[PDB]
């Protein structure tokens, strides 16, 4: 089914699973036209498909050419997401195929179920968790690869860098969702927190800086403080 | 005309014959129904006065044999049988008619209601949904499940309706996922009409039979099937114009005949709003929309 805190390890049972976020598939800018009407212009987007246990991210880049001459684009985007996820599963060896696919938005259930009819043993499910994966585009190396693409393209990342050498995936996913929630709430301040100290750098083959254990505790504190700060600014608390 | 005599009526029971019904009292001198119009199927149905459990009954066609009813005190119900001795049957009936122990099927001559509910329903197609080959008539009751219901459990006693499932490989061509899921025309026209039913008349017959089983027996499996076959048409962008026109007539007479006091359970609010107001055929069911809005506006 749909998931909860009433199992804080059922989403984390032992099966290969993937989280599929479609927020950033169809992206537009809205602008006035010479005649004073309004028009959209699409820009490149991406499907965020993530394994919680391993950190492997299958970033499918959605080139704007996909939309050319098509109608009802918000609806098509859900069906294109489902098609690309289904094609990813079929490309993986059987022993790497997922036992569960978990969509961050309920509107993806029917399109992904219909595309995956040939895989009756793969459960397609929603989640009550509010995951901040829409902020994936605030990660500079992912935004850069999406906006430079000139053609459809799939790019593989480990979104936890080398963290699993030192922490559990439960803790790594915790760190990731706190980082993305902060970037979603106040992008500039979150980035200021992550980069301020220039003696800590981002390895060329990483997405995040090379913090020691003690520095990550500090950085995590500053992210919790930013989120609280913004909650205060928002509600006048 | 034709006749369904009864040996006796030893238990009190409400007897239905098509859309008509009447009460018989315990051991009252009732010996059946006469003047039944030849040329249509019919259904004779029962609900025991002392145990409303199990509505049950019999679909039959007086052209296919001579049928009578007799109570079985072991199985506790009114059973249909076929009398093969014709001269005997005629002798029995004439005696009951001479002694006026039979009720007359009460057909008004302005009334086409039963023709309008059974236009496409054919006894040969009923007997393939209800499998009991050694009889010329078919038994149905409140509790019989459908083949589809027994997939989600004695298969000999099931209703073998054609299974309709919008999220199945049969409804969805590989490579046309979005297209076939948002527009059911492939499933309706190629899979169901050309493939399984062969023509629209057989599809509407199964539809009409599903509605009548649901309304006369309170069969949940039938109610599901009726709504599914309606939704399959309405959810298709490409339907022959003759089919849409005929569907509007079919549904109009079903809504007109539905007892108002059973509307809450016999009409699925979700399905009807979709069909009348959201679907591809939202504008193609003018007579049905009007009666639904004037008679059951609460459901909408
Ligand atoms: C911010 C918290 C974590 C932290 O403050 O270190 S949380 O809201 O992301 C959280 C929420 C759900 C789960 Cl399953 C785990 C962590
Ligand atoms: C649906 C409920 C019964 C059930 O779920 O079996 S009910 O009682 O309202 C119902 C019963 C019979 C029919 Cl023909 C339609 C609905």
């Amino acid at each position: 089914g749909a998931m909860n805190s009433s199992n804080y390890a059922e989403l984390f049972n032992n099966d290969i699973k993937l989280f599929v976020d479609d927020t950033n598939v169809y992206r537009v800018t809205v602008h006035k036209t010479f005649e004073g009407n309004v028009a959209t212009k699409a820009i490149n987007g991406c499907i965020f498909t993530l394994n919680p246990k391993t950190g492997h991210l299958f970033l499918k880049i959605i080139h704007t050419s996909v939309w050319a001459g098509q109608k009802r684009l918000s609806q098509l985007a859900k069906w294109k997401t489902a098609e690309e996820v289904s094609a990813l599963v079929r490309s993986l060896p059987k022993e790497e195929q997922p036992k569960q696919i978990i969509v961050t938005r309920k509107a993806m259930l029917d399109p992904l179920e219909v595309h995956m009819l040939d895989f009756p043993n793969i459960a397609i499910r929603p989640t009550e968790l509010r995951l901040p994966f829409s902020a994936a585009m605030s990660i500079d190396k992912l935004s850069d690869v999406v906006m430079k693409a000139t053609e459809p393209q799939m790019v593989l990342f480990n979104i936890y860098d080398d963290w699993l050498d030192r922490i559990s995936s439960y803790t790594a996913f915790s760190r990731l969702t706190l980082l993305l929630r902060a970037l979603k709430t106040n992008e500039e301040s979150a980035k200021m927190i992550l980069l301020s100290d220039p003696t800590i750098t981002i390895k060329s083959y990483h997405l995040w800086p090379s913090f020691t254990d003690e520095q990550w505790i500090t950085i995590e504190s500053q992210m919790r403080d930013l989120i609280l700060t913004e909650y205060g600014r928002k509600y006048n608390v | 005309m034709n006749t369904v005599p009864f040996t006796s009526a030893p238990i009190e029971v409400t007897i239905g014959i098509d859309q008509y019904s009447f009460n018989v009292k315990e051991n009252q001198p009732f010996h059946g129904i006469k003047d039944i119009p030849i040329g249509h199927v019919h259904v004779i149905h029962f609900q025991h006065a002392d145990n409303s459990s199990m509505r049950y009954g019999y679909w039959f066609d007086c052209r296919m044999g001579n049928f009578y009813i007799q109570y079985d005190p072991k199985d506790g119900l009114y059973k249909m049988m076929e009398e093969r001795d014709g001269a005997k049957f005629e002798n029995i009936v004439h005696n009951f008619k001479e002694r006026q122990m039979m009720v007359s099927y009460p057909k008004i001559d302005e009334d086409d209601t039963w023709y309008n509910l059974t236009e496409f329903v054919q006894m040969d197609k009923i007997r393939k949904i209800v499998r009991k080959d050694e009889n010329q008539f078919s038994y149905v009751d409140s509790s019989m499940t459908t083949v589809q219901e027994n997939e989600l459990s004695d298969p000999a006693h099931s209703l073998n309706y054609t299974v309709i499932n919008f999220k199945s490989r049969e409804a969805i061509r590989p490579g046309h996922e979005m297209e076939d899921f948002l527009d059911k025309s492939y499933y309706l026209n190629t899979v169901m009409l050309q493939g399984i039913f062969k023509n629209s008349s057989n599809y509407f017959g199964e539809l009409q039979f599903a509605f009548l089983n649901a309304m006369f027996f309170g069969n949940y499996g039938s109610s599901l099937q009726w709504h599914a076959m309606i939704e399959l048409i309405c959810s298709s962008a490409t339907v022959p114009k003759h089919m849409l026109d005929k569907l509007d007539e079919i549904l109009y007479y079903q809504i007109k005949t539905l007892p108002e006091q059973y509307s809450d359970i016999l009409l699925n609010e979700r399905v009807w709003n979709i069909c009348l107001y959201s679907s591809f055929q939202k504008n193609s069911l003018h007579n049905t929309e009007k009666i639904m809005e004037n008679k059951y506006p609460e459901l909408l």
